[PDB]
C-alpha cells in the first residue's frame, strides 16, 4: 500500500512482550526472531503470536501493527468498531467489515483473506 | 475470522508491565 511505505517505524523492543524472551529464547528455549510493531515498537516471538510460517513471513515483509495499534488498511481509522475489526489470515492486515470490498454485514466464518490478498 | 477482539482473547496475555520493564533494564 502506498501508506505504509510512508509512516515511518518505531525503534523495536528487542522483547517478547508475551513471555518477556529475547530473540535467543522463546517459550520453549529456542531462538526465534521477534517481530515488532511498526507504531509502538513492542514486539514478539511469532509462535507467542500464534502465526504460522506462512502468516510470519508476508509479516515480516510489510508494515505490521500489534492488535492493539491495528488500523483499517480502508479507511485508516480505528474507531467506535475497532474491537470488531477483521484480520487477514494471509497478510493480518485490518479491514472493518464496512470497510471491505464487497462490504460485509456479518462475519465471515473460518479463514478470511482481504481483498488485496485474494487473487 | 479472526477480529481485533478475538485474536486479542485467543493469543493470551501479556506479561506484567513492570517485569517487561525490568527486563528492559
Ligand atoms: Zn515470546
Ligand atoms: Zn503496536
Ligand atoms: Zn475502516
Ligand atoms: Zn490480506
Amino acid at each position: 500500500l502506498p501508506h505504509e511505505k510512508d509512516k515511518p517505524v518505531a525503534e523495536p523492543i528487542p522483547i517478547c512482550s508475551f513471555c518477556l524472551g529475547t530473540k535467543e529464547q522463546n517459550r520453549e528455549k529456542k531462538p526465534e526472531e521477534l517481530i515488532s510493531c511498526a507504531d509502538c515498537g513492542n514486539s514478539g516471538h511469532p509462535s507467542c503470536l500464534k502465526f504460522s510460517p506462512e502468516l510470519t513471513v508476508r509479516v515480516k515483509a510489510l508494515r505490521w501493527q500489534c492488535i492493539e495499534c491495528k488500523t483499517c488498511s480502508s479507511c485508516r481509522d480505528q474507531g467506535k468498531n475497532a474491537d470488531n475489526m477483521l484480520f487477514c489470515d494471509s497478510c493480518d492486515r485490518g479491514f472493518h467489515m464496512e470497510c471491505c470490498d464487497p462490504p460485509l454485514t456479518r462475519m465471515p466464518k473460518g479463514m478470511w483473506i482481504c481483498q488485496i490478498c485474494r487473487p | 475470522a479472526r477480529t481485533k477482539q478475538t485474536a486479542r482473547k485467543s493469543t493470551g496475555g501479556k506479561a506484567p508491565r513492570k517485569q517487561l520493564a525490568t527486563k528492559a533494564a
